[PDB]
């Protein structure tokens, strides 16, 4: 076993093009229609529930995630892959600055927790 | 502490004081030492209580993890796995634990395992601070085959004396009987006992 | 030096408004082995003056045989010796205490801690303490060994100065003597239920009370209490 | 603590701190470290504070004891050999001393005893003794003549105080100045280190590293 | 080791140290030079541990050294203190610590300016018109406070350092065998071979 | 031997009305040796003033990871650190050494630029915080600092009046203890404007 | 320190006296020791003050985290479970003895625990130097199916026989109410026995009394434009 | 292994005015963590217009100031009546505590009076019987917190007149009996705040030519 | 060790086992622990032979100028004689030792002087390393006023259980019976009260 | 103290000893003479420790002084070293035994021949044509073992008494501060001032 796969899988192709990155942009394409709106004392964010089947109970699938109490957080795309986002999310808030300074993070440091995580995805093996 | 395991007819029963001391000042004097690693595998705590409820809490992480692979664990199973912990982590651990329980094919067992971390199987056991003061009373009044009756009176009468000359012991008798028919928790109290 | 072998733990009193008050268990203990259960620690000295010893039982014998000394020695060429000239708690404390501090300035003590509780020839109250090291203090409220982690908050509740004193009859007293006994035997792991309790009051003397015990204890609650967290049954 | 005594011309020059602690805590600022044994003997006062005060308290009463029977002024060589023996007899107990006993004869002149709790007595011309001993021992030995005059003597006592009051943790809070004549010492005044510091800095250029 | 010295005056750095290496019963040898050249303009003596005290003062000789080849370029006394008081600082917590008492004499040729640190083996950082390590501050202190000025030659410097090891040699009990003495100043380093 | 007085030192903090005061002796030692009358223990991260007695390569040391840490704080933030924020990140960073600690006694002072609350904290070597309404003392003083912080400290003293109250109680404490003074400064802190002041002082 | 736990009727009550002390000194004499793990559960803790701060801060992440992991509100079992192999692992050293109280969907709840990891059940509880006083107060008042303002008066005189008896504790009485199905009411300084009387004299000096040497504005400011 | 010492807490403060002297102490006994007594008397009037107090070890302090006021009853019997006065007693106290140099009573001793001359006197002494005469002087617990406040308050330390800053200090103008009981009462008070040892009550003594008067105060109990 | 005395109706009868450890080598197993200080006045030993031997030829001595004088001392006399030996030399003494005599007036009785020197007037005491495991069985067992025949029985099955879980004590179990009658040894062997 | 030696010679016996007192840190005098005349024609030099070497060759002293007044009669070498080990050989066994090394040296009037012993604190005595104490040997025994001559003058043992202390003042770590040298001959005891 061992992970041998310590390689890139996302490179740059001749047209300096990152196929994988731009494969990713296509799935969110595909993905259900999200929103947010900036109001002057407050912000909202919104989506569709798509529900996958009528049997299903919709309300124990959350689009959206609380990541602190002052920030939220929806997706569009793979939703499998945000739920495990969402995770790391509210770690990386706690182990990179709550246990630090005491306090949650602002929200464009944590967007920048969860942006690193995700420029990983692109680079690491 | 006061502690000890009998096995009799019908199955086993665990006995145990309440008393936890911090030097002479009595922690808690209500404390339950009868502790619980499957339905029907039991066992008694004494030495270190954080080493013991350590134990404890590993050994019944590891039945719960055998009994929904292999299903129910023998009381022996159970024993050996006490025994694992307390014998490879001899240097770090003070513990001296009795493991009882009742099967259907090999009914009540007792196994005591002391500081060593070896293994005793026995019709029954004593042990804890107190376990000095009765080793006379019990050799000369425990019979095999008991009566549940005969086994309360026996384990109450040997913890009482247990209590009344050990200033590490008191409270009240706590016992758990282990048969077919289910588990069974006791409860006796000074006013009871010490009468005796 | 050495260290104390059978000894009896601890030894409660208090003031109150005619008098006071002093408790001792009747426990003689080897360690951790509750060896002895007849020993009485409260010892009187004529009719107005109770001393109560704890520690070392061997040293309390021989401080036992002090005071009955002092006493034989007192009545010699003293007519007086049941009257003006009897001895005081005063004299019997201050006496204690010289011994105390001398045995402990020789490096030899006397392993116990004591209290003298009595009536003095005025009415007055005395209570005093000295212990091993010669220490000595008086207070409304004394206590030895866990008796006074334990049973001093509880008697300072009734008097908690020294203007308590005339408020606090003996009913009040003595009930709150009797419900600290309780509370020792509780949480002191080398106390037992038996005791003995002594009231010297300027008015109906020196009431000596042995064989009692520790009731209306509180113990069903026990019942409920099962494992150590996530236990169930 | 720190305490000397120095031999000139013009007789002996006494100096001591006043500072006393109880580990970093200043007990006291105002030491009498200066032991006025009688009116022709000095004893300074280092290591333990009771068994210098103590013993050379004692000291005066057997010098005044001495020249009650023998009808003539006990010699320094004399007083400081009692001294000495005294503590000598208590080795191994546990008794604290470094004392310059200081006087000054017709038949001896101005004679200085260093006198210490593990027996030694040693005659000397400049002695120094303390936690800042070494401090002082610098500004005398770079300073000392015997042709001192009082004055400059007088300074030069003072000076090696302050020098080491001012490094030594341990010494500091005022300085007491003594000069020992053949009729007898005669005190020259209480000097707060405090206040003598500013003063010398300016008026010497001394402690250019010290902002003032 | 034993004594070292340190006096910055008006243009220079002065630092003296002693030539006696005793091991417990003899005394081994008479000529010993407690200094490495950090750089051109930059001299660090050295105390302490017998074997530390050498392996630091290469080591940090080896680094300064290598970084004057990387940038082509002369740290200031300043950084070359810094560096050398994080090594110490971080030793001090190491499985092992360097036991190393040192003085840095620099000259920064940027500020027209002398400079002498302290440093202890623990990190402790101090810069001073005149320092020592071990007990040589408490014979030669009180001389340094009295006579020091801001604006002595580096001859005036040397006759202060004299008094010093003067009184050094009155009043300690060991045989330091005298003193090494060396200068930095703007055109460098350099020894006084009569002293 | 015991590293918190190997080098002495002191510092105390004080609240004002709209003002705080931070303030601390000059003098580092190696035991009874004066080695430097000019070791400043008050260093300051934008409006934040932190204070720190005790060993003195701790000292330095944690003065120079406050200033990493609080440069990187600015970069990412994009504004400078208030006084409560700082307070936690040194107790933070306090813990992260719990089995191996900094020989410390951290100090912190300031006014939160938003809200012009003056903020005053004290820390253990291991970083348990101690946020006082009215003083903040550390060092191998502190006893004799806790003794004329008691007695001269009232609460509201206007930046001029913070001073008189905040320099004699350092002064007269340093003055009781061998191991500290050789000069003191004091800094009176307003919500845009600080002062320094160095005190005259006796110099043994 | 004195702290401690009483069980009532629909939920549980903590409280702790406000003295922390660095040996016989008082460092903050109106000290927070009632700490927060979750909005419903809370603990108070004796022994090493920065031990108890961190391990609950931990701990008190850790169950948000899995809180949010699991869409269920936080159980005090869990934060028992958790400090407690935390507390084993450390063998002591990390000087935490805690009383751990709070309610969740299962019910209320009160434990306690030692820094080696041992922990205990019960209707009442105390912790800390001053813990024999208020045991002393629990064991002579203490009855089955105590009120809530019976708790509490219970709680808070078990917290003053610690304060007026124990040198270790002192000035204020915290309490915090954790009852079922309300939110949990953390009641700082319920009780105030112990402010300063005023002093005899004002100390507040004369301006120009301190002697000064220098002064200097110091730049707080950033680098300035133009 | 039998330790014959202890540590009973407690604080006392003696401070000599122009014509009076005040010895105080608070009036709380301790062991460890606990109360032995709420009040228990520490300062003694030994007679001869001497009060006197030995802080520390309790029983050593008992023997101390019993030995002492023995002392005094010896010295009338054997000197005619004299009065024993301040300095007297001091030398007396030296060789009572420097006899016991190799196992000394564990107590920091202070006694206040008048001097013969009807001046204010408080000699102060450590464990083994060094002594000297002071203005002022804490004793015990909380000594090192009472001290430095004595310091700026009493004799007026680091205070300099506003206007010259610096070049002139403020005037060491001499402190009534009410003005000293005021400092005495506030150094208890802020004693009592910081030290778990410092409570209960504050009892002082006080000397004048026309004998010694007591003053007690409640202080915290916590 | 493992000694006892047991006042019964009749008088008062001691008992002793009979081994003697130098660690785990028995360097006497047929030892005599009941020793003679007066005609009706003996004592168990325990603690260190050398100790407990001076102390009882000490005893006998001064109980035989005693008797010279004044006539037979009293069991409490001699108890008293023990106990000063013992408290007066707390500081250099290993030992542990029980006084039982009969006088015609005061019948049987037991004194236990445990290792600070007080004295213990009792009923019936036990004593010795092996003591420990008997507590509880002899509290449950012994009576007052019991016959020749029953307190023969209840010391042999007291020290039969104390031999048997204690390593120290061993070998023949030994009485000696005083009672008005005059005085009797009886002794007890392995196979005997092995199989109680 | 520190150095002592001795060397007989043809018709004298010479003794050097160190002039340096040292109370740890500082060196308390320079001048010190650790020596003491117990006769006209019998001189003992000492060392150990502080206030019981002088403390030991003062009682000395006055003991061979109160022999000589009452029998009119100066002892001979061999006997007063003989006086001196069995009050060494008592002290050793007292409850605190006297911690002092001697050499003595004298001049047997009787046999016209110079004598020198050497007794350490335990009352170890020994007849040498030369000796020494403490660590003094270890440096100078192998000089005086190649130079050394039954039959050489004063002045010879003068000079090889030179080099054994110039050898002393190479590899020795302590400054003991020169040499105190005392002659012991037939007219007696002198000093020789220039050394
Ligand atoms: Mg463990
Ligand atoms: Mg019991
Ligand atoms: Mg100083
Ligand atoms: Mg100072
Ligand atoms: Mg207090």
């Amino acid at each position: 076993m061992t992970d041998r796969y310590s390689f890139s899988l996302t490179t740059f192709s001749p047209s300096g093009k990152l196929g994988q990155i731009d494969y990713a942009l296509t799935a969110v394409k595909q993905g259900v229609t999200s929103l947010g709106i900036k109001a002057t004392n407050g912000v909202v964010i919104a989506t569709e529930k798509k529900s996958s089947s009528p049997l299903a109970m919709s309300e124990t699938l959350s689009k959206v995630s609380l990541l602190t109490p002052d920030i939220g957080a929806v997706y569009s795309g793979m939703g499998p892959d945000y739920r495990v986002l969402v995770d790391k999310s509210r770690k990386v808030a706690h182990t990179s600055y709550k246990r630090i300074y005491g306090e949650y993070p602002p929200t464009k440091l944590l967007v920048s927790e969860v942006a690193k995580i995700m420029q990983e995805a692109t680079q690491s093996g | 502490t006061s502690i000890m395991a009998v096995t009799f007819k019908d199955g086993v029963i665990l006995g145990a004081d309440s008393r936890t001391t911090t030097g002479a000042y009595i922690a808690n004097r209500v404390t339950d030492k009868l502790t619980r690693v499957h339905d029907k595998i039991w066992c008694c705590r004494s030495g270190s209580a954080a080493d013991t409820q350590a134990i404890a809490d590993i050994v019944q992480y590891h039945l719960e993890l055998y009994t929904s692979q292999y299903g129910t664990p023998s009381t022996e199973t159970a024993a050996s796995v006490f025994k694992e912990l307390c014998y490879e982590n001899k240097d770090n651990l003070t513990a001296g634990i009795i493991v009882a329980g009742y099967d259907d094919k090999n009914k009540g067992e007792v196994y005591t395992i002391p500081l060593g971390g070896s293994v005793h199987k026995l019709p029954y056991a004593i042990a804890g601070s107190g376990s000095t003061f009765i080793y006379g009373y019990c050799d000369k009044n425990f019979r095999e085959n008991m009566s549940k009756e005969e086994t309360v009176d026996f384990i109450k009468h040997s913890l009482s004396q247990a209590i009344k000359w050990d200033g590490s012991s008191g409270g009240v008798i706590r016992m758990v009987v282990l048969t077919a028919a289910g588990v069974e928790r006791l409860i006796f109290y000074p006013d009871e006992y010490e009468q005796l | 030096t050495q260290q104390p072998i059978v000894t009896g733990t601890s030894v409660i009193s208090m003031k109150y408004d005619n008098g006071v008050i002093i408790a001792a268990d009747n426990l003689g203990s080897y360690g951790s082995l509750l060896r002895f259960n007849g020993v009485e620690r409260l010892i009187p000295v004529g009719d107005n003056t109770v001393v109560g010893i704890s520690g070392d039982i061997s040293d309390m014998q021989h401080i036992e045989r002090l005071l009955k000394d002092l006493v034989t020695e007192n009545a010699y060429d003293n007519p007086l010796a049941d009257a003006e000239e009897a001895l005081e708690p005063s004299y019997i404390f201050e006496y204690l205490a010289t011994v105390m501090y001398q045995r402990r300035s020789k490096m030899n003590p006397l392993w116990n801690a004591i209290i003298v509780a009595g009536v003095q020839s005025n009415g007055d109250q005395f209570l005093r303490y000295v212990n091993l090291l010669g220490v000595t203090y008086s207070s409304p409220t004394l206590a030895t060994g866990f008796g006074a982690h334990m049973a001093n908050p509880l008697l300072r509740k009734v008097v908690d100065r020294e203007s308590d004193i005339p408020k606090t009859t003996v009913q009040v007293a003595e009930e709150a003597i009797v419900n600290a006994m309780r509370v020792l035997y509780y949480r002191d792991a080398r106390s037992s239920r038996n005791f003995s309790l002594a009231i010297i009051d300027k008015n109906t003397g020196l009431t000596f009370k042995k064989n009692l015990q520790v009731e209306n204890m509180k113990w069903d609650f026990a019942k409920d209490i099962k494992g150590y967290g996530t236990q169930k049954i | 603590t720190t305490t000397l005594a120095f031999r000139f011309q013009g007789g002996i020059i006494v100096a001591v701190d006043s500072r006393a602690t109880a580990g970093n805590w200043v007990a006291s600022q105002t030491v009498k470290k200066v032991i006025e044994i009688n009116p022709f003997l000095l004893g300074t006062m280092a290591g333990g504070a009771a068994d210098c005060q103590f013993w050379e308290t004692w000291l005066g009463s057997q010098c005044r004891l001495h020249e009650l029977r023998e009808k003539e002024r006990i010699s320094v060589a004399a007083a400081s050999k009692i001294l000495s023996n005294l503590v000598y007899q208590y080795k191994g107990a546990g008794l604290s001393m470094g004392t310059m006993i200081c006087g000054y004869t017709r038949k001896e002149g101005p004679t200085i005893y260093y006198v210490d709790s593990d027996g030694t007595r040693l005659k000397g011309d400049i002695f120094c003794v303390g936690s800042g001993q070494t401090f002082a021992y610098g500004v005398l030995d770079s300073n000392y003549k015997w042709d001192l005059s009082v004055e400059d003597a007088l300074y030069l006592g003072k000076r090696s105080i302050l020098a080491a009051a001012h490094r030594d943790a341990y010494s500091g809070g005022s300085v007491n100045l003594y000069h020992v004549t053949e009729d007898g010492w005669i005190y020259h005044g209480n000097h707060d280190v405090g206040e003598l510091f500013w003063k010398v800095k300016e008026e010497e250029g001394s402690f250019n590293n010290v902002i003032g | 080791m034993d004594i070292i010295l340190g006096i910055r005056v008006q243009d220079s750095v002065i630092l003296a140290s002693s030539k006696a290496v005793t091991r417990g019963i003899s005394v081994l040898k008479d000529s010993d030079d407690k200094t490495r050249q950090l750089s051109p303009h930059t001299l660090m003596s050295f105390a302490g541990e017998a074997g530390d005290t050498v392996q630091f003062a290469e080591y940090i000789q080896a680094n300064i050294q290598l970084y004057s080849i990387r940038e082509d370029y002369e740290l200031s006394p300043q950084a070359v203190s810094s560096f050398v008081r994080q090594e110490l600082a971080k030793s001090i917590r190491s499985r092992r610590p360097y036991q190393v008492n040192v003085l840095i004499g620099g000259y920064d040729k940027k500020k027209n300016k002398p400079e002498l640190y302290q440093i202890d083996y623990l990190g402790t950082k101090v810069e001073l018109p005149y320092g020592a390590h071990g007990y040589s501050g408490f014979y030669t202190f009180s001389l340094l406070d009295h006579h020091y000025r801001p604006d002595m030659t580096t001859e005036e410097g040397l006759d202060l350092l004299k008094l010093c090891v003067q009184e050094l040699e009155k009043r300690m009990p060991m045989d330091f065998k005298g003193v090494i003495v060396k200068i930095v100043d703007k055109d460098g380093i350099r020894q006084v071979d009569d002293f | 031997s015991d590293p918190s007085s190997i080098n002495g030192g002191i510092v105390v903090a004080m609240t004002g009305k709209d003002c705080v005061a931070i303030a601390c002796d000059l003098r580092l030692g190696s035991q009874s040796l004066g080695v430097s009358n000019k070791f400043e223990k008050i260093f300051h991260y934008g409006h934040v003033f932190l204070g720190i007695t005790g060993l003195a390569t701790d000292v330095t040391t944690l003065n120079e990871m406050f200033r990493y840490k609080t440069n990187l704080y600015k970069l990412k933030e994009e504004r400078a650190i208030e006084p409560e924020t700082f307070t936690q990140l040194v107790s933070s960073s306090l813990y992260e050494r719990r089995f191996g600690p900094y020989f410390v006694g951290p100090v912190v002072a300031g006014i939160n630029s938003k809200s012009g609350k003056p903020f005053i904290a004290g820390f253990d070597l291991i970083g348990c915080i101690d946020e006082a309404k009215d003083f903040i003392v550390s060092g191998t003083a502190s006893d004799q600092l806790f003794g004329m912080c008691e007695s001269l400290y009232e609460p509201n003293l206007e930046p001029e009046d913070l001073f008189e109250t905040i320099s004699q109680a350092l002064l007269n404490a340093a003055d009781r203890d061998a191991l500290s003074g050789w000069g003191a400064v004091v800094y009176i802190i307003k919500k845009d404007e600080v002062v320094k002041r160095y005190l005259k002082m006796r110099q043994d | 320190t004195t702290i401690v736990g009483v069980k009532f009727n629909n939920g549980v009550v903590i409280a702790a006296d406000t003295r922390s002390t660095q040996g016989p000194i008082v460092a903050d004499k109106n000290c927070a020791k009632l700490h927060r793990i979750s909005p419903k559960i809370w603990c108070a803790g004796a022994g090493t003050a920065a031990d108890t701060e961190a391990v609950t801060q931990l701990i008190g992440s850790n169950i948000e985290l899995h809180s949010l992991y699991t869409s269920r509100e936080p159980r005090v079992v869990s934060a028992l479970q958790m400090l407690k192999q935390h507390l084993f692992k450390y063998q002591g050293h990390i000087g935490a003895y805690l009383i751990v109280a709070g309610v969740d969907p299962t019910g209320s709840h009160l434990f306690s625990i030692h820094a080696d990891g041992s922990t205990d059940v019960g209707y009442y509880l105390s912790l800390g130097s001053g813990s024999l006083a208020a045991m002393a107060v629990l064991e002579s008042h203490w009855k089955q199916d105590l009120t809530k303002e019976e708790a509490i008066k219970l709680a808070s005189d078990a917290i003053q026989a610690g304060i007026w008896n124990d040198l270790g504790s002192g000035s204020n009485v915290d309490v915090c109410v954790m009852e079922i199905g309300k939110d949990a009411e953390y009641l700082r300084n319920y009780l105030t026995p112990n402010v300063r009387e005023e002093k005899q004299k004002s100390y507040k000096f004369p301006r120009g009394t301190t002697a000064v040497l220098k002064e200097s504005i110091v730049n707080i400011c950033d680098i300035q434009e133009e | 292994q039998f330790n014959p010492y202890g540590d009973n807490g407690g604080t006392i403060l003696g401070i000599a005015g122009e014509d009076f002297a005040v010895l105080a102490g608070d009036t709380r006994n301790i062991t460890d963590y606990s109360i032995n007594s709420r009040y228990e008397p520490k300062v003694f009037d030994c007679g001869d217009n001497i009060v006197m107090s030995a802080n520390g070890f309790a029983a050593d302090g008992d023997a101390l100031v019993k030995r002492f006021k023995n002392s005094v009853k010896w010295y009338h019997f054997d000197h005619n009546d004299k009065k024993l006065s301040i300095n007297s007693a001091a030398r007396n106290i030296q060789h009572l505590l420097y006899g016991k140099r190799f196992f000394p009573y564990y107590v920091h001793t202070i006694i206040a009076g008048l001097d013969e001359d009807g001046k204010g006197a408080v000699y102060s002494f450590d464990p083994v019987g060094s002594y000297e005469r002071e203005q002022c002087r804490a004793g015990g617990a909380a000594a090192s917190l009472i001290m430095p406040f004595l310091d700026n308050q009493v004799n007026f330390k680091n205070q300099y007149e506003p206007g010259t800053n610096g070049k002139v200090k403020k005037p060491l103008k001499y402190l009534s009996v009410e003005e000293v009981i005021k400092l005495v009462r506030d150094s208890f008070t802020s004693a009592t705040e910081r030290h778990i040892q410092v409570g209960d009550g504050l009892e002082i003594l006080i000397v004048t030519k026309d004998g010694v008067r007591k003053e007690f105060y409640e202080l915290k109990r916590d």
